[PDB]
Formats: C-alpha cells, sequence, structure tokens
C-alpha cells in the first residue's frame, strides 16, 4: 500500500503519456504541431507543462 | 426433550456474536417463512446453568432479528437495484446506513466475552433503540408521509439516546425536500423526474395572456396538506407557491419544533423578499395608476 | 449444568422448561440429574424470568393504548434491564474460568435481583388496571418513587426523569414559537388575534404547583398569537 | 508478500517476471492461481498491472 | 473454518483488481460486460451469503473498465473520449483504497463481514458509474445529447447529496471539451471541430448556417444566441 502512493504520482504522469499516444499513429510531422496545440489549450499546468516541453519540441 | 450433552461457554461468547450480525452459526439456524432466528429446542447447550441459554439466547437472537430486518430493507430501497421508489424514501435510508456502521464498529469490539450477561447488558441501551428503529417503516408510509411519521417520531421525546439519531434522520431526509425549495424560490426550476411529490406542468397558451401560467391547479389540489418539514408548511407552502409563482414571471418578462421554528423565520424572511421584488416589478411595467385613472 | 440457567433466565423456552410464549409455563420435572431440592429454585429462577417477559411484551406494544409518554416509559425501562443484562454477560465468564461451578452463586445474584423484580411488577399491573393515559402515568410513578426501596426508588426516579424530560421538551417547545406540539393532545394546555387557550387539570401534575400551570400557558398563549 | 513486491518490478522493467500474465492488452493482469489466499492482493496486482501496461506502451 | 474464511479474502482481493480469482471463475457474458461469478461450492452456507452480498460491487466495476476501455475504440475527438478518462482517475483512485485494504492485509485482521464494511460508501458510488455507462453504451448518444443524457441522469439522481457532487463532476469533466470549442465559436468566429465535436454549418445569399446537430442541453434560446 505505500508503494501505491509511490507510484500513483506516475500514474498522472504515465496516463497523460497514453492520452499522447493515442493521437498520433502517424510519424508525419505537420498534423503533430496540431496534435500537441490540441492539447496546451486544455487548462491544469501539471501536464500543460508537459505539453508544453513537446510543443517547443514538435515545434523545434 | 434431551438432544445431547453440553457444549462449551466460549462457543457461546462467539454463537451471540454471529447472530448480531446477522449471520447463520452453528446452534442458529435462520428461517426465511417467518424471518426470524431459530435456536435448537432442547438440552443441546440450553445453558451450562440448567435451561437458561434456552430462553436467554432466544432473547438476544430476536435482538438479533430485528438487525437483519434493517439491512434487507436498505438494500431493496437503493436507486441501483430498483426505480419504483421516492427520492425522500432513498434519503431516509441513507441516514439509516450511517446508523448500521455505528452498529457494525460496536459488535466488532465486543471481544472478549466473559458470559453472557455483559454484552446483552450492553446492548440493553441498544435493545430498545433496535426495536424503535425497525417497525417505525413496516402502515408502509413511503416519501412524503415517511417524511411526516419521522418528524411525529423525532417528536417523541422523554427519550435522550433515540431523540437525536431520529434528528438526524430528520436532517437527511429533508436533504432532497430543501433542495427543491430553493431551486423553485430562486429561478423557478422544477428539478425531479420521478418523486413522491406531485408534478404539474404550468401549461400557458400562448394567445391569452391569463396569469402567465393559464391554468396550474394544485398537486395537493383541494386537501393542500403539505407536512411535517419546518413552517409546518400551512402557510408558507402557500406562499413558496406563489413567490415560486412570480420569480419565473420575472423570467422571460433542545426542542425539534424549534429548530424546526429557526429554519421557519428564514423561510418567512426571503419569501417576504422575493415578494418585494414583484411589488417593484409591477411598479416598473404596468404603470396601473396611470391606467387605473383611465378606466 | 450452567448454561442451562443463564438461558431459562433469558425467557426463551425450552422442552424441560417448556414455555409456550410471554405468558404460560409448565415444569416439567420428571428429570434425572436435578435433585427434588434442585427442582424448587428452579422454579425460584424462572419466577425472575418470567416478569422479565412479562416486560417485553410491553415493549413491542410501544415499540416497534396510546400516548406519547408510554414509549417516554419505555426509555425509563430499558435502563432497568441495562444492569441486569449486565450481568447476564458477567456470569458467561465466570463458566469459562472454571466449567464445573454449580449453581448457588447464580442463586446468589438473582436474590440480589429478586427485590427489583418484584417491586417493579406490582408497579406495572398497578398501571395496566387503572388503564392510565397521559400525564398520569408520570404520576403514578411519582407515588411509586414515593415508596423505598433505595435501589428501587432511584430506578422509578430514573423512570420519572426520562419522561420529564419529555414534559421538559414540551414547554421548552411551547415558549419558543408558541407551537403547540401535541398530536393525541396530551397537554394540559388546549386550544379553547388573540386564538384563546386552555387548561386541563388530568394532565397537570400534582407535585407541579397548580398555580404555576397558567404562567406558562397564558405567557405561552400570548406568544402564540404573534 | 515480499516475493509480490519483486513481482511488480519486472513487470515494470518489462514483461511478466514471477508467473505468466498471458495479456499484453487492455492490462497485463496477474493470475496467481491461488484460492486460499485473500482477495486483497489481486486489486493490488491489478493495479500494477495496469502501470506494467501503461510503461510498455 | 477461519482458515476457510483467509481463503476467501484472497480471493475476494482478487476479483477487486479486475482479474480472474483462484476459486472464483468468470463466465463473459458478451466478453464480461456483465460478470456472471462461478465461486467454489460450499459446506457452509454462512459464508456464502457472505460473498453473495460482495460481488455487486465487481458487477459494477465491470461495467465500467468495459466502457472506458470502449473508449480506446472511441479514439477520436469527442466528449466521451474525456469523460471515461477521466472516470479512469476514478478507477485509479478505487484502487488506491484496495491497496490500503491489502496494506491491511500485512497481518490477519480482516474477515468476510470486515471488508464488506469497507465496501459500503464505494457501493453506491460503482452502482451510479454502472448506470451511466451502460446508458451511454446503449443508444450511442454524441456530444451533447450526451450531455442531455448525463442531465437527465443528474436530475434523476436528485437527492443523495454528497453523490450528486460526484456525478456533478462527471459532467462537467465531460463538458471540459465542449466549453473550449465555444470560446473559438462565440469569441473568435472561426471554429475547430476535429470529428462533430460542436454543431456547425459551413459558411450573397449564401444560406442560414442554422444548426442543431448537438443539441445543448439547456433551453433553446441558447443555442439560437
Amino acid at each position: 500500500r505505500r508503494l501505491l502512493v509511490w507510484t500513483f504520482d506516475p500514474k498522472i504522469r504515465l496516463k497523460t503519456l497514453a492520452a499522447l499516444v493515442d493521437h498520433c499513429q502517424g510519424r508525419k510531422g505537420g498534423e503533430l504541431a496540431s496534435a500537441v496545440h490540441a492539447y496546451t489549450k486544455t487548462g491544469d499546468p501539471y501536464m500543460r507543462s508537459l505539453v508544453q516541453h513537446i510543443l517547443g519540441l514538435v515545434a523545434y | 426433550q434431551p438432544q445431547l450433552v453440553l457444549l462449551e461457554e466460549t462457543d457461546l461468547v462467539k454463537a451471540v456474536l454471529n447472530v448480531l450480525i446477522g449471520v447463520v452459526s452453528s446452534t442458529f439456524s435462520y428461517n426465511q417463512a417467518l424471518q426470524s432466528f431459530a435456536v435448537k429446542q432442547g438440552v443441546y447447550i440450553s445453558g451450562t446453568s440448567p435451561d437458561n441459554v434456552s430462553s436467554l439466547l432466544t432473547q438476544v437472537a430476536e435482538y438479533g432479528t430485528y438487525y437483519t430486518r434493517l439491512s434487507h430493507f436498505s438494500l431493496l430501497t437503493v436507486l441501483d437495484s430498483s426505480h419504483s421508489n421516492g427520492l425522500v424514501f432513498q434519503a431516509f435510508t441513507s441516514g439509516l446506513r450511517k446508523y448500521l456502521q455505528y452498529y457494525r464498529a460496536c459488535v466488532l469490539s465486543t471481544p472478549a466475552s466473559l458470559t453472557l450477561l455483559t454484552i446483552s447488558f450492553l446492548f440493553r441501551k441498544l435493545g430498545r433503540q433496535l426495536r424503535y428503529l425497525a417497525e417505525l417503516c413496516c402502515a408502509f408510509p413511503t416519501g412524503v408521509k415517511l417524511l411526516s411519521y419521522l418528524y411525529k417520531e423525532a417528536l417523541e421525546n422523554s427519550s435522550n439516546e433515540n431523540y437525536p439519531v431520529l434528528l438526524s434522520l430528520l436532517k437527511t431526509s429533508c436533504e432532497p425536500y430543501t433542495r427543491f425549495i430553493y431551486d423553485w424560490v430562486y429561478s423557478g426550476v422544477f428539478r425531479d423526474v420521478c418523486g413522491e411529490f406531485m408534478i404539474q406542468v404550468n401549461e400557458d397558451y400562448l394567445g391569452f395572456r391569463d396569469k402567465r401560467y393559464w391554468t396550474h391547479g394544485y398537486v395537493l389540489i383541494s386537501k393542500e396538506v403539505e407536512d411535517c418539514v419546518p413552517v409546518f408548511l400551512k402557510h408558507v407552502a402557500n406562499e413558496i407557491y406563489i413567490c415560486g409563482k412570480t420569480i419565473n414571471l420575472l423570467k422571460l418578462c433542545s426542542l425539534p419544533v424549534l429548530m424546526k421554528y429557526s429554519v421557519t423565520a428564514p423561510m418567512v424572511s426571503h419569501v417576504y423578499l422575493v415578494n418585494k421584488a414583484i411589488v417593484d416589478y409591477y411598479f416598473v411595467e404596468l404603470k396601473m395608476e396611470r391606467h387605473f385613472e383611465a378606466m | 449444568m450452567i448454561h442451562e440457567l443463564l438461558l431459562a433466565l433469558s425467557g426463551y423456552p425450552g422442552s424441560i422448561f417448556t414455555w409456550n410464549k410471554r405468558t404460560g409455563l409448565q415444569v416439567s420435572q420428571d428429570i434425572p440429574f436435578l435433585h427434588p431440592g434442585e427442582t424448587s429454585v428452579l422454579n425460584r429462577l424462572c419466577k425472575l424470568g418470567t416478569d422479565y417477559i412479562r416486560f417485553t411484551e410491553f415493549i413491542e406494544q410501544y415499540t416497534g393504548l396510546h400516548g406519547i409518554y408510554l414509549r417516554a416509559f419505555c426509555r425509563g425501562l430499558d435502563s432497568i434491564l441495562q444492569p441486569y443484562r449486565q450481568a447476564l454477560l458477567d456470569l458467561e465468564q465466570e463458566f469459562l474460568a472454571d466449567p464445573h461451578l454449580s449453581i448457588s452463586h447464580i442463586n446468589y445474584s438473582l436474590d440480589q435481583f429478586h427485590l427489583l423484580f418484584p417491586s417493579i411488577m406490582v408497579v406495572v399491573e398497578q398501571i395496566k388496571s387503572q388503564k392510565i393515559h397521559g400525564c398520569q402515568i408520570l404520576e403514578t410513578v411519582y407515588k411509586h418513587s414515593c415508596g423505598g426501596l433505595p435501589p428501587v426508588r432511584s430506578a422509578l426516579e430514573k423512570t420519572l426523569a426520562v419522561c420529564h424530560g419529555v414534559m421538559y421538551k414540551q414547554l421548552s417547545a411551547w415558549m419558543l414559537h408558541g407551537l403547540l406540539l401535541d398530536q393525541y393532545e396530551e397537554f394540559f394546555v388546549r386550544q379553547g388575534s388573540l386564538k384563546q387557550f386552555s387548561l386541563r387539570a388530568e394532565m397537570l401534575p400534582s407535585y407541579i404547583p397548580v398555580r404555576v400551570a397558567e404562567k406558562i400557558l397564558f405567557v405561552g398563549e400570548s406568544v402564540q398569537m404573534f | 508478500e515480499t516475493s509480490l513486491v519483486r513481482d511488480l518490478l519486472y513487470v515494470f522493467q518489462g514483461i511478466d517476471g514471477k508467473f505468466v500474465k498471458m495479456c499484453n492488452s487492455e492490462n497485463c493482469y496477474k493470475v496467481d492461481g491461488k484460492v486460499a489466499v485473500s482477495k486483497s492482493l489481486k486489486d493490488i496486482t491489478s493495479k500494477l498491472s495496469e502501470l506494467g501496461w501503461l510503461h510498455n506502451k | 473454518l477461519p482458515s476457510q474464511e483467509t481463503c476467501l479474502v484472497e480471493d475476494l482481493l482478487y476479483i477487486l483488481i479486475g482479474v480472474d480469482g483462484r476459486y472464483i471463475s468468470v463466465q463473459p457474458l458478451v466478453g464480461r460486460q456483465s460478470r456472471s461469478f462461478s465461486v467454489e461450492q460450499n459446506l457452509d452456507s454462512s459464508v456464502k451469503e457472505l460473498v453473495n452480498r460482495i460481488l455487486p460491487v465487481a458487477t459494477n466495476y465491470s461495467t465500467v473498465t468495459r466502457f472506458v476501455e470502449e473508449n480506446s475504440s472511441f479514439e477520436y475527438g469527442q466528449v466521451n473520449h474525456a469523460l471515461g478518462a477521466a472516470m479512469r482517475t476514478l478507477g485509479k483512485e478505487y484502487m488506491i483504497l484496495i491497496s490500503q485494504l491489502e496494506h491491511l492485509q500485512r497481518q490477519g485482521l480482516l474477515s468476510l463481514q470486515k471488508l464488506w464494511f469497507y465496501i459500503q460508501p464505494t457501493l453506491r458510488t460503482m452502482e451510479v458509474l454502472a448506470s451511466i455507462a451502460t446508458s451511454l453504451n446503449k443508444g450511442e448518444c454524441f456530444g451533447g445529447a450526451t450531455l442531455s443524457l448525463l442531465h437527465d441522469r443528474t436530475f434523476g439522481y436528485t437527492g443523495d447529496s454528497q453523490a450528486q457532487e460526484l456525478c456533478l463532476y462527471l459532467t462537467k469533466a465531460a463538458s471540459a471539451p465542449y466549453f473550449d470549442i465555444l470560446e473559438r465559436w462565440i469569441y473568435r468566429g472561426i471554429i475547430n471541430d476535429p470529428y462533430s465535436e460542436f454543431m456547425v454549418e459551413e459558411h450573397w445569399d449564401q444560406r442560414y448556417t442554422i444548426v442543431q446537430q448537438q443539441i445543448p442541453s439547456f433551453l433553446q434560446k441558447v443555442a439560437d444566441k
């Protein structure tokens, strides 16, 4: 039970990475830039910081 | 009639523990045809002290009989296994289930039992309570009538351990009804899709302006028996009616009676506060005195 | 026969002590493993279990005539079975520490109940033979708590104190709003802008002085008219 | 107890450890094949099934 | 008897996670949308009625896990994709309470009755997420008539104010992408709809551009305004 709460904090981290992998099956750019900008329009700067990291990285 | 030689005393203090939570032991046989517990009739254990547990264990099995009725009643009225009971009928059970876990936390602390008296005398005060708390609903009142039965039962003080638990049941069962009060006097939205309280449509014809509604009647059409909530719903129930009629005319152009009296005058204060808005709304739109002089 | 006598004391039937329910008894002593002296004391031990089930019928009739003080008298009577049932579980560990102790200590604990249990049974029999209804149970128990027997005079004062609390409820709610919270009109104030109210002598306790009754009535009538 | 603490790390690293979980889709649910033990480990190893399936993705 | 009870509490613990138990096998109806549990034979009907009152919490847990794993087959831009992933957060929270129950299983302190009292607050929570998830699956509502369906489910719930508070959080997480698309349509004038996420017609006497394909759950005056 103590290892649950030390894995409950990745359960916020990896599950919003699972919403990231469900959006893009393809690897073509351009539509990837419209993908992560549809995730920075959501609020809540918990994963919004994380989707801003890739928004600086898919734009790069 | 003789059956066999005695059991042990430590087997007795565990068998009374099972019948309290609603589980049969080796000596207890639940009979669904009578909805009661049954001990064996004869010389089987009956009392290491001769033939005494044969009567004492029946007094606590009957005390164990009323507990499995309350858990039976709570599971059958939930709106995930039924769709014909009221919301006020559901809210009475929601306060009952908080009383059930207090029974479960107390029955789990009875070890280590010494003898059969030390446990029944601890539950002698609780024995009067469970006998009350089951057969108030078993008649069959429903909804606002069940809400009317419980306020009378919370009014029955000279009991001081049965009064706060029914006061708490009045606090919980009035939560859906008081939710339908403030949405009706501040916006005028009717909220329940299935309730004990009768539903009127208030359909207005477009051609005639008669009273913005053109028919309402009443849901309690002639008897008008709004019951058992604060003010006692004998005058202010007729005026939460009329201020509920006029809020949507603005739109589209120590004692159970003393705490009842503490909700009462705020419910007198806000209806007069909504009534003093529709007097001002008549002033700004009718211009009635100029029409009065014209007639 | 340790468990047979604690459980003949709880009031449930047997086939040695055959019992139908709540009123009738057959002794049925063709028993080989008790002595002719030892069945005489089981009749002494059953007489303290007979009035205990003459007691639960007084519960289930009122809990689960009529009046708001009948079940106010019920949470007085649960307190007199509460050290009784507390004594029933202390005999249970007596039968587990050594299961060879004979019945005379159980006789000894029930000679302690021998002057509590008839002395309340004569009270309820005098209650039901006058056909009492309302405040006059509280006056009947007040001249019953006029008696002595120092364990029992506190017990009929505890049954007095709980239904005096329901009296204490009434004149508290009557003086806050002016609301007469009665259903079977079980109060001496009765409805007789002003809206006159009246007295009632049969619902008035006689140990409360008679000139005090209109001091709550007329002031309570005047808070009702506002 | 501790053998289940070791069993969870191996599906955190990848695919199954002590026992065979036979599931690569919708969660990597853990089967012990034991019924005399409590029900309590089945929900816990269901949650570590989820996080092992999340990292396999 | 107590060793066979500690036998049971581990088999109970296996079905809380959504895992096939040891002596309780699961028979799929159409693929475990509704689970028909096959518990082992009894030599005592006392413990049979104890496990019988526990299995409705896994019946309701099987419906929500069937639906939120059907959201992976709902892989588009829709409000059902954000509703059930927020339901996965509630299923993540449901697994925290079981891991604390397993953290209580570090020694013997539990029976069939003890954890049954602990499953009582989560039983009404699981049964209301069950009735929502099966009602979204039958008609296959899409978008704002979805929000009209959840609002009748909120209206049908009215009462138990602590637990209409939960499905109030359920319906506004479903309305959370439905509101971010609206501010572009009401404060910028250009819409961004992935797959019919808002009601829109494409833009002289051109046309009316009247549209009601989503039906926002409130009254009809807002959808024209």
